[PDB]
RNA sequence: UUUUUUUUUUU
RNA sequence: UUUUUU
RNA sequence: UUUU
RNA sequence: UUUUU
RNA sequence: UUUUUUUU
C-alpha cells in the first residue's frame, strides 16, 4: 500500500484461547439444562423436611 | 526437563554473537553456489 | 469513534502535507552537500528530491500530529482538574452556612 | 459487619453528606446483649476512632523521625549524570545455585547465627 | 535374614567379617598416599608390548626417594632421559607395559625439556602459548562478503538516501564494477572498540 | 569466499559510545 | 454400583483433566493477570485522588467496597500510580524510558494486548473475603501434615467411638519493639517455654 | 527487582 | 542511514 | 561502582 | 579510560 | 505515540 497504515498486522490462532471471556451466548443454555440435572436427587424426594 | 546451569551472563551474550555470525554464515554458502553456476554452469 | 470512522480521510490529507516539507528540505540540503543538479539524469531528479524513506516516516510522523486532541484525560494530572474544581464549589457554599 | 455500622454512626452526627446542616440527632448507641458479641463490638469502636480525630493518630516511627526533620534539597540538571544508566532491562546476573554446601555453611551461616530457633524481623513500633 | 546374628558374642563376629580388599588405589601404593614422589633413573631400556600390540615402548627404571624402584612410562614423542637423571613422577596404569603403574611430569622435573611437535595439548605437554599464536587469536576481521542478494536490496531502498565516508552521500552503486561500501557503525564494532582501546 | 580485506577500519572511523538516557530509580 | 450425585467425589476431584494419552497431547491455556491491571487506567487515578483527598471518610476498605476490589488490591493502585505522577511533575523521566527488571516489561506487553482485544475492564470483578470451598491448590493441600497420613481407617459400628487425640499448637520465639530512638532500638526476646513470667 | 520506610514472602 | 508498527 |  | 547521538 | 519492535 502507497499510504503507511498498519494493515499487515494479524491475529494468531493461540491468541483468540489465551484471552478468553466468560460472556459469550453459548454456555448459558448448556448450564441451564445442567441445573435441571443435578437438582433431581431432590425433585423426586418424597420424603419429609429433613431428608 | 533438565534446568539450566550456565551463568545468565554467558548466556545472554550467546545471543548476541549470532547476531552478526549467523548473517555471514548464510551468505558464506550461497557464495560458492552461485559462483559456481556462473563460470561452469 | 469519530476518529476511527474517519480514518481514511485523515490519512489521506495528510500524504500531501509531508510532500511540500520534504521536497522543501530536501532541496536545501543537496544544495549545501551536493555541487549542482543540472547534470544529473532527469528520471532521478524526482526521486532524490522526494525519497521513499522521508516521504514514509514524515507521514507516519505527522499523521499522529493530528491527534492527541481532548487533552483532558490525560495520566500526568489531567483527571484531577475535574474533580478539584467540581467538589470545591460545594465547600464554599457549605463554609457560608 | 461490625465495622459498617460503627463507621457510620460517626458520619450522621458529622452530616458530612449535607448542603444544608441540620442537627437534629446527637445521641446515637448501641446495646447488644450477647458478652461476645458486645466485646468485638467494643474493638471497632477504637478503629473507627483512629484515622478521624487528631488526638488518636498514629504514626510509624521510622517515618515520624524522618517527617520532623525536613529539608528542602535543590537538585540541578547536572547532578543527575551518573543516575542514567546504558542498559533498559535488568535481571540477575549470577545464578544463586550453590557450590560447595558445607564449606560455606561453616563460612557465612554459623557465625552470622546466634540463636537455635529462626525468629524473623519483628514489626516496628507505632508512635 | 538375622541367622548370623544368633550368639551372645554377635558383637564380635559378625565385624569381623570383612567383604574384600580396596580394588581403586591398588596399583599406587609405593606413594606412601603423597600425590607425587621425586626419584632418580638409573636404567633406560626399550620394553616390548605384550602381543597383539606389537611396536616398541621407551620405559626406564626410576628410583623413588623412599629407596624403592618401579618402572615408568615416558609418554610423549622424543626422549632426553639418561643414567642418573632426576625425574617426578605420578599416576597412572600402562596396559602396554606389564607392571608399570607410573607416568613421568615433563616440565617440573629436572633436565626435561618442552615437548618438540605439539599445539592441541598445551598443559599436558607442559608447553607455555607463543607469542606467534597468541597474535593470531586477536585477528578477528571477514565481515565483507556481500552477495547478489544485498545488491538489488541496497539499490530499492537504500540508494536515495545514503551518508558514504569521507566526505559524500550521493555515490554509484548501480555500476556493476563498482562495490557497495560497508557500514560505519554496525561492521567491525568488536575489533575497532578494542584496537581503539589499548592505543594509550 | 572470494573477498578478503581490502578496506579496514582500525583508528581512522571511530566509534561514537551509547548516550545515556534511562534514568534509574 | 454406589450413589453419589455430588461435586466433590474421588472421581468428580480435579474436574477437566488428562487422565491417559491426553498428557502427552499439547494444549493451550489462558494467560494470568493480576487484577491491579486489567482495570481501567481512567478508574486507576479518581480512585488514588480520593484515597489522598480524604483518609478518613474513604478508608482503604470503604473504597474498595464500592469498585468490588480486595483490600491488598486497591493498596498497589495508589502506590503504582503515585510514583508515575512523581516523575511526571518533577520532569525526571518519562515513563517509557523508566528502569525496571524484565519481569515487569514483559507483563506491560500483555496488559496493552488484553485491551487491545477485549478492553479494559470498568469494574473490578473479585470477592473482599474469602470462602470455604473445595478446591485443589497445588499438591500440599490434600495432604495432612499433622498425623502424616493419605488415607484415614476407623472402625464400623453405630455406637458412639472414642474420639482422636488433638494436636496441640506449636510454640516459638517471637521478638517485640519496645522502645524506639532514632540512635538506638531496643526489642524484647519472648520465650513462651518459661514458666516463670516475671 | 518498593520515590518520600529503617517496615514488605517484592518475582 | 533501512523495514515494520495504537 | 551503573553508591568509595 | 571516555560519554545526552 | 515514548529516540516502540531493535540487541557493547
Amino acid at each position: 500500500s502507497a499510504l503507511p497504515d498498519g494493515s499487515t498486522r494479524r491475529w494468531e490462532n493461540d491468541a483468540f484461547k489465551a484471552w478468553p471471556l466468560y460472556g459469550l451466548p453459548h454456555h448459558v443454555k448448556l448450564y441451564a439444562v445442567n441445573e435441571a440435572r443435578y437438582l433431581v436427587p431432590a425433585a423426586r424426594c418424597t420424603a419429609g423436611p429433613e431428608i | 526437563r533438565l534446568q539450566s546451569r550456565r551463568h545468565p551472563f554467558w548466556i545472554d551474550m550467546g545471543y548476541k554473537k549470532r547476531i552478526v555470525r549467523i548473517p555471514y554464515l548464510y551468505r558464506r554458502r550461497v557464495a560458492k553456489e552461485e559462483a559456481q553456476e556462473r563460470e561452469f554452469g | 469513534a469519530q476518529w476511527e470512522a474517519k480514518r481514511g480521510e485523515i490519512l489521506q490529507y495528510a500524504a500531501v502535507v509531508a510532500a511540500r516539507e520534504v521536497r522543501e528540505k530536501r532541496k536545501k540540503e543537496i544544495e549545501e552537500a551536493g555541487m549542482d543538479l543540472a547534470s544529473v539524469q532527469p528520471e532521478h531528479r524526482e526521486q532524490m528530491l522526494l525519497p521513499r524513506s522521508l516521504y514514509r516516516k514524515q507521514t507516519r510522523r505527522l499523521f499522529f500530529e493530528w491527534r492527541r486532541s481532548y487533552l483532558a484525560p490525560w495520566r500526568p494530572g489531567g483527571l484531577q482538574k475535574l474533580m478539584k474544581a467540581v467538589v470545591t464549589m460545594r465547600m464554599l457554599q457549605r463554609e457560608t452556612r | 459487619a461490625a465495622e459498617i455500622l460503627v463507621e457510620s454512626a460517626v458520619e450522621q452526627l458529622l452530616q458530612v453528606d449535607a448542603v444544608d446542616p441540620n442537627y437534629t440527632l446527637r445521641k446515637i448507641t448501641f446495646v447488644d446483649r450477647d458478652a461476645t458479641n458486645a466485646a468485638l463490638l467494643a474493638e471497632a469502636a477504637q478503629a473507627a476512632k483512629r484515622a478521624w480525630l487528631p488526638e488518636h493518630q498514629v504514626v510509624p516511627a521510622p517515618v515520624y523521625w524522618s517527617q520532623k526533620q525536613r529539608r528542602l534539597l535543590d537538585v540541578t540538571d547536572g547532578m543527575l549524570m551518573f543516575c542514567r544508566k546504558h542498559t533498559r532491562l535488568s535481571f540477575k546476573k549470577h545464578h544463586g545455585v550453590i557450590r560447595r554446601q558445607k564449606t560455606h555453611y561453616f563460612s557465612n551461616v554459623r557465625p552470622f547465627l546466634w540463636r537455635s530457633s529462626r525468629v524473623l524481623e519483628p514489626p516496628p513500633l507505632l508512635l | 535374614s538375622t541367622r548370623s546374628i544368633s550368639g551372645r558374642l554377635f558383637y564380635k563376629r559378625r565385624p569381623l567379617q570383612v567383604p574384600k580388599l580396596k580394588p581403586p588405589n591398588i596399583r599406587s601404593k609405593w606413594l606412601e598416599g603423597a600425590p607425587q614422589k621425586k626419584g632418580i633413573c638409573v636404567k633406560v631400556r626399550v620394553q616390548t608390548p605384550r602381543k597383539p600390540n606389537s611396536g616398541l615402548r621407551k620405559v626406564a627404571r626410576v628410583r623413588l626417594s623412599t629407596g624403592r624402584t618401579v618402572l615408568v612410562y615416558i609418554p610423549g614423542i622424543g626422549h632426553n632421559l639418561n643414567v642418573h637423571s632426576v625425574v617426578l613422577v605420578r599416576g597412572g596404569r600402562c596396559k602396554d607395559v606389564p607392571g608399570c603403574n607410573y607416568k613421568a611430569v615433563r616440565g617440573v622435573a629436572d633436565l626435561l625439556p618442552v615437548k618438540n611437535r605439539e599445539r592441541k595439548r598445551s598443559k599436558y605437554g607442559v608447553k607455555l602459548s607463543s607469542e606467534k599464536k597468541e597474535w593470531r587469536l586477536q585477528r578477528w576481521n571477514n565481515k565483507h562478503l556481500t552477495i547478489e542478494k544485498d545488491r538489488e536490496l541496497f539499490n530499492q531502498f537504500r540508494w536515495m538516501t545514503w551518508r558514504n565516508e569521507e566526505g559524500e552521500m550521493r555515490t554509484s552503486p548501480l555500476a556493476d564494477d563498482e562495490e557497495v561500501p560497508r557500514h560505519t557503525q554496525l561492521f567491525n564494532r568488536w575489533y575497532r572498540l578494542k584496537m581503539q582501546r589499548e592505543g594509550k | 569466499l572470494v573477498l578478503g580485506s581490502n578496506a579496514k577500519s582500525l583508528v581512522d572511523i571511530p566509534v561514537r559510545p551509547k548516550p545515556r538516557r534511562f534514568f534509574d530509580l | 454400583q454406589n450413589r453419589f450425585p455430588v461435586l466433590n467425589t474421588a472421581e468428580n476431584f480435579r474436574y477437566w483433566k488428562d487422565r491417559g494419552l491426553d498428557r502427552l497431547l499439547p494444549r493451550v491455556f489462558p494467560l494470568k493477570l493480576p487484577a491491579h491491571r486489567r482495570v481501567d487506567p481512567l478508574l486507576r487515578e479518581y480512585i488514588f485522588f480520593l484515597h489522598s483527598m480524604d483518609p478518613a471518610r474513604f478508608s482503604i476498605r470503604k473504597l474498595g467496597e464500592r469498585y468490588g476490589l480486595k483490600e491488598r488490591t486497591v493498596e498497589l493502585i495508589c502506590r503504582e500510580f503515585s510514583v508515575a505522577e512523581f516523575l511526571r511533575r518533577t520532569e525526571l523521566a518519562t515513563p517509557y524510558t523508566r528502569r525496571v527488571s524484565r519481569e515487569k516489561a514483559v507483563l506491560r506487553m500483555k496488559e496493552a494486548l488484553f485491551s487491545l482485544k477485549l478492553g479494559y475492564d470498568q469494574l473490578g470483578d473479585e470477592d473482599l473475603d474469602e470462602q470455604e470451598e473445595h478446591e485443589f491448590r497445588g499438591f500440599r493441600s490434600t495432604q495432612d501434615w499433622i498425623q502424616r497420613q493419605n488415607i484415614e481407617v476407623e472402625m464400623m459400628s453405630a455406637f458412639p467411638l472414642p474420639a482422636k487425640r488433638n494436636p496441640l499448637p506449636k510454640r516459638v520465639d517471637v521478638d517485640v519493639t519496645v522502645h524506639n530512638t532514632p540512635k538506638l532500638k531496643v526489642m524484647n526476646w519472648i520465650d513462651p517455654n518459661d514458666k516463670v513470667v516475671f
